[PDB]
RNA sequence: UGAGUAACGCUUGGGAGUGAGAAUCUCCCAAACCGAUUGACUAAGGUUUCCUGGACCAGGGUCGUCCUUCCAGGGUUAGUCUGGACCUAAGCUGAGGCUGAAAAGCGUAGGCGAUGGACAACAGGUUAAUAUUCCUGUACUUACAGUUAGACUGAUGGAGUGACAAAGAAGGUUUUCCACCCCCAUAAUUGGAUUUGGGGAUAAAUCAUAAGGUGGUACAAUAGGCAAAUCCGUUGUGCAUAACAUUGAGUGAUGAUGUCGAGUGAAUGAGUGAUCAAGUAGCGAAGGUGGUAUUAAUCAUGCUUUCAAGAAAAGCUUCUAGGGUUAAUCUAGCUGUAACCAGUACCGAGAACGAACACACGUAGUCAAGGAGAGGAUCCUAAGGUUAGCGAGUGAACUAUAGCCAAGGAACUCUGCAAAUUAACCCCGUAAGUUAGCGAGAAGGGGUGCUUAUGUAAAAGUAAGCCGCAGUGAAGAACGAGGGGGGACUGUUUAACUAAAACACAACUCUAUGCCAAACCGUAAGGUGAUGUAUAUGGGGUGACACCUGCCCAGUGCUGGAAGGU
RNA sequence: AUGAGCAGGUUGAAGGUUGAGUAACAUCAACUGGAGGACCGAACCGACUCUCGUUGAAACGAUAGCGGAUGACUUGUGAUU
């Protein structure tokens, strides 16, 4: 069997958790595949704990994660991070995230997950 | 005369050799008059059924035919001017653009020796024995060179016509007509005394000394592969089949039409020339 | 001359959209075998106001109620677009 | 690839329409038979 | 039954909305591929598949509120575009006529037949769907009538032009491009910012000027051009560094107080709001200077060389014939009238065409961006376009595609099959053999990055310094040597198992053929050979080049032969 | 029969001009010239090899290599056997 489709390759799979973050940091919910929640927690967690100095070297490593979205640019979910979301994560051990599932899709029965920054 | 080309083009070696057409012909470009111009129609080998009769021809390149005078008798007692010798692609002996004193044109074979300047005068009485004078056959000296013989009386010039061609007069006959005339293959023939002629030799004698070089120079001037019979099939052709390279088998050579061909003659004897002909190459009549 | 290559007027967007503005645009349905003199002639014979020019439409029959039970052809059609000059309108309906 | 049947609007005509059919007794022969068997498509000149 | 099994035929995430129901529909933001193309214009073909609204019987390899599916309505505007009313090529038809049991075949005059020739329109705007067609602006062409002025008008016929090959290289002018300048927006909290990004346009037509290109110019005689000629052709004379005739890309002025234009940007109304409305209407600045040792287009149907010697007719000009003379016709100007018929939608193809399929196949031409690059190669993107019409998981065996593999390096196997090495540019060097052309990119080696300075029109290069394990740091680039068999070579061949030593090829030889030629298609007419003429044509065999080709005429074949026998 | 197409880059023949040379030829050197069934290599044409597929995406293809690529070339339209 040949000309198969490029596959979850892992730069598709590092895009894909780079877009659901950016969401995910923009709106405040993403309703997604509960595989696919499970993986963008660990980069959200990550990209928040290491957004708490906000240094000019902090904000060079998140702008290697973030993306453009609807509501924010790229620059202005910068600002967005550093000064609402991240400091009200100031002195929580970790956590910040939680994944709940929802029910299963009508044309596929895969297990759907809302992502939301507890608060 | 001949000149070589050097292709130095490293796919094979090929010695071609192609006449020069720079010290022969007066202008080296292509220059036709256009009143004597008709365009040839290419029929490739295939007869009014559209079905391939002559095989091995088709592919030539486009020509146009040059009006050639072969008759020459219009313009009797008229002198005419030579006034360029000219490369003719319908037929291997150069042609010349001649003029008469009216100012009427015409294209003649160019008889071998003249060159631009040269006086031509035809009629029916002596005239003089200058090369491309064309009288009838009754008052020229036996021994002289002449080309296009004229075989029917009023007619135009037929034998004699290729690059290099002549033909010898070898006396009269005691009928009072019939002349004779001595032709190339070693053919002697009686040519009735009103037929009328032209003395010369036909230009371009190194025709026979061109090599061509290449098989696409032969495809180009009209000539098809020709598949020899011995790979053929046992079908389309008497000497087909085998296994392997295998001789004639049969008795002798035949065609592909399936007759002997080989030493057999096949000329029909009862015809009206056979009593003009003294000789056929081999021995009487 | 007989005037029964004057078929039917017909009413489109496209028709009111030019039938506005100074010169108006009256758009017929005539003879398929009528050329554009014989369309200026019977407008001069049945309204009375010369065309300042005419064009024409073909508009090629297709397949109609396709699956329907039974399937039919359209018509042929030949449109023509009459403008009358600067400043005069007059009505399709009314003499 | 290149297969057998290259639509041609003018070659179709030509080849098997009705005035090709209409030139030779074959031709004529032929038609006489479709009106036998009574063809809605008499020739292909009748494409619509 | 196999069996709810194989398969579902190259492309992701999220937010908002509609809806009874949404991974699949709409909008938005990204993301990933195409970008000598999945981009744009059309020929052929397809024949309404095009636009709007609605629907989800059936079709869509899943779903569906959605569709190239179905229903209803609508959509294709020409004196100048593509073809007829114009002309012919191959070829077809073909009154008479020829040939033939019949049907019919051939064929003259005529008539058709583009893939060619001749012919007058460009720029912008507008609708959901058409636009050199509709609208605005500015033009041009052909007919008819009246009129003014001038002139003798001159074809169904003659002549000239139309009218032409392949390859190659120089010029002239515009360009591409480079530099400067003008105008618009921008001044940036992540360390430093004194900048960053974008635009700089106008056609057909009229008038004037045209770099140049092409070819000698007038006068006089003429017997030749189915009659005639003042035209053509021919022959003389004079002048011929030029004149004369024809053609000619570009330039300037009107066309243009116009249009387009980067950007700026509403109102009105829908809606709960945002948003739509729309980034729409409207507004809309600059709209230039110089160079070029870089570019492509035109002049150009120009020029040179070579042999394989490179369409016809219409049309245009001209000539008399023929018609006028108290006229007709033509030319130039003005006024007015008219300009017919068919096509014009959309697709033009990993979904509209030919392949039965929304099939990994195939289909003429035209426009061709930037960086590096010889390049239309290669990598990434621009204008633009798509979301490969089943998804979500897991990362067992096993399969396909890739990547890598320590030591050995063909030990594997029928065989180094396959895979691997080399690969671009520049600088050195290059053998045996040879038909002296080649072999040859032979073999074998070296350098490539960045900075400074010197070099140039730009370079290339040169000198010094710096970094890394590695510097055409990624993509795209030949593995080589030696001996032998066959075919000289370039080529052609069994569409869909055999591309080869087979076929062909230039060359050699034999044979037939004197022209109403031999040979060949048919029954014959007719035709090919050939509008050719033994330096030519047909057939058999061998297959560059070099050296050779021996003996046998008993049998067979072929040619000739006196008589004699049957 | 009538049209169209072959990005780009190399090798540098015949011939001609000049000079030396020859009693005059021959020959040699420089310059010009741009030929080749020439060379490398895209579009284009073809199909030599491995693998996959063999109830296929496909009643003959896909990926990776491969041969020709100014000519005995490729191709569109029309006619014809
Ligand atoms: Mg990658
Ligand atoms: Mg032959
Ligand atoms: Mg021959
Ligand atoms: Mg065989
Ligand atoms: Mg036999
Ligand atoms: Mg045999
Ligand atoms: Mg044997
Ligand atoms: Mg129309
Ligand atoms: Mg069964
Ligand atoms: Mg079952
Ligand atoms: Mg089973
Ligand atoms: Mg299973
Ligand atoms: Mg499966
Ligand atoms: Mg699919
Ligand atoms: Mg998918
Ligand atoms: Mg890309
Ligand atoms: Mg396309
Ligand atoms: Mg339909
Ligand atoms: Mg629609
Ligand atoms: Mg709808
Ligand atoms: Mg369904
Ligand atoms: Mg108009
Ligand atoms: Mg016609
Ligand atoms: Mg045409
Ligand atoms: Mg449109
Ligand atoms: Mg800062
Ligand atoms: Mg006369
Ligand atoms: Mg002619
Ligand atoms: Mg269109
Ligand atoms: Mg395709
Ligand atoms: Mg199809
Ligand atoms: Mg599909
Ligand atoms: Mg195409
Ligand atoms: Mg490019
Ligand atoms: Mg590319
Ligand atoms: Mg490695
Ligand atoms: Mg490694
Ligand atoms: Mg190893
Ligand atoms: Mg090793
Ligand atoms: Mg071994
Ligand atoms: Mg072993
Ligand atoms: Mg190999
Ligand atoms: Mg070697
Ligand atoms: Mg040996
Ligand atoms: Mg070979
Ligand atoms: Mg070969
Ligand atoms: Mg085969
Ligand atoms: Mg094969
Ligand atoms: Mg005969
Ligand atoms: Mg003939
Ligand atoms: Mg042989
Ligand atoms: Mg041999
Ligand atoms: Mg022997
Ligand atoms: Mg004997
Ligand atoms: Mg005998
Ligand atoms: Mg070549």
């Amino acid at each position: 069997s040949y000309i198969n489709k490029p596959g979850k390759t892992s730069a598709w799979r590092v895009m894909t958790v780079r877009q659901q973050v950016s969401a995910v940091l923009a709106y405040g919910k993403i309703e997604t595949t509960l595989k696919k929640a499970k993986n963008t927690q660990k980069r959200l967690d990550k990209l928040i704990t290491l957004a708490k100095v906000d240094n000019f070297n902090n904000r060079r490593q998140v702008k290697k994660w973030l993306l453009n979205t609807n509501l924010f640019d790229v620059d202005q979910l910068m600002d967005h991070l550093f000064s609402k979301v991240a400091p009200k994560y100031e002195k929580t051990p970790g956590g910040y995230s939680r994944v709940l599932k929802l029910g299963p899709r009508r044309g596929d029965a895969t297990e759907m997950a809302i992502l939301q920054l507890t608060d | 005369p001949i000149k070589k080309i050097i292709s130095r083009s490293n796919s094979g070696i090929h010695h071609s050799t192609v006449i020069d057409y720079k010290k022969l012909l007066t202008t080296n470009k292509n220059k036709p008059e256009k009143s004597l111009l008709v365009t040839l129609k290419k029929h490739g080998g295939r007869n009014n059924q559209g079905k391939i009769t002559v095989r091995h021809q088709g592919g030539r390149n486009k020509r146009k035919y040059r009006i050639i005078d072969f008759k020459r008798t219009h313009y009797d007692n008229i002198e005419a001017t030579v006034k360029s010798i000219e490369y003719d692609p319908n037929r291997s002996c150069f042609v010349s653009l001649i003029t008469y004193a009216n100012g009427a044109k015409s294209y003649i074979i160019s008889p071998d020796g003249i060159k631009v300047g040269d006086k031509i005068l035809a009629s029916e009485h002596p005239i003089d024995i200058k090369p491309g004078f064309s009288m009838p056959l009754a008052f020229i000296p036996e021994g002289t060179q002449v080309h296009n013989i004229e075989l029917h009386p009023k007619g135009g010039g037929q034998i004699a016509r290729s690059a290099g061609s002549y033909a010898r007069i070898l006396g009269q006959d005691e009928t009072g007509k019939y002349v004779i005339l001595q032709l190339l293959s070693g053919e002697t023939r009686k040519f009735l005394k009103e037929c009328r002629a032209t003395v010369g030799v036909v230009s371009n004698l190194d025709h026979n000394l061109v090599v061509i070089g290449k098989a696409g120079r032969n495809r180009h001037r009209g000539i098809r592969p020709t598949v020899r019979g011995s790979a053929m099939n046992p079908n389309d052709h008497p000497h087909g089949g085998g296994e392997g390279r295998s001789p004639v088998g049969r008795d002798a050579p035949r065609t592909p039409w399936g007759k002997r061909h080989m030493g057999v003659k096949t000329r029909n004897m009862k015809k009206a020339s056979t009593n003009l002909i003294i000789r056929n190459r081999k021995g009487e009549q | 001359d007989v005037t029964n290559v004057l078929l039917k007027p017909v009413l489109t967007e496209k028709v009111y959209f030019n039938q506005m503005g100074e010169t108006k645009k009256y758009v017929f349905v005539v003879n398929p075998k009528a050329s554009k003199t014989r369309v200026k002639l019977a407008f001069e014979l049945v309204y009375g106001i010369k065309p300042l020019k005419v064009n024409t439409l073909i508009r090629k029959p297709t397949t109609i109620r396709g699956g329907s039970r039974f399937p039919g052809l359209s018509k042929l059609e030949k449109l023509a677009v009459i403008t009358l000059p600067k400043g005069i309108a007059i009505s399709v309906t009314g003499e | 690839m290149k297969r057998t049947y290259q639509p041609s609007k003018l070659k179709r005509a030509k080849t098997h329409g009705f005035l090709a059919r209409m030139a030779t007794a074959s031709g004529r022969k032929v038609l006489k038979l479709r009106r036998k068997k009574q063809r809605a498509q008499l020739t292909v000149s009748s494409e619509r």
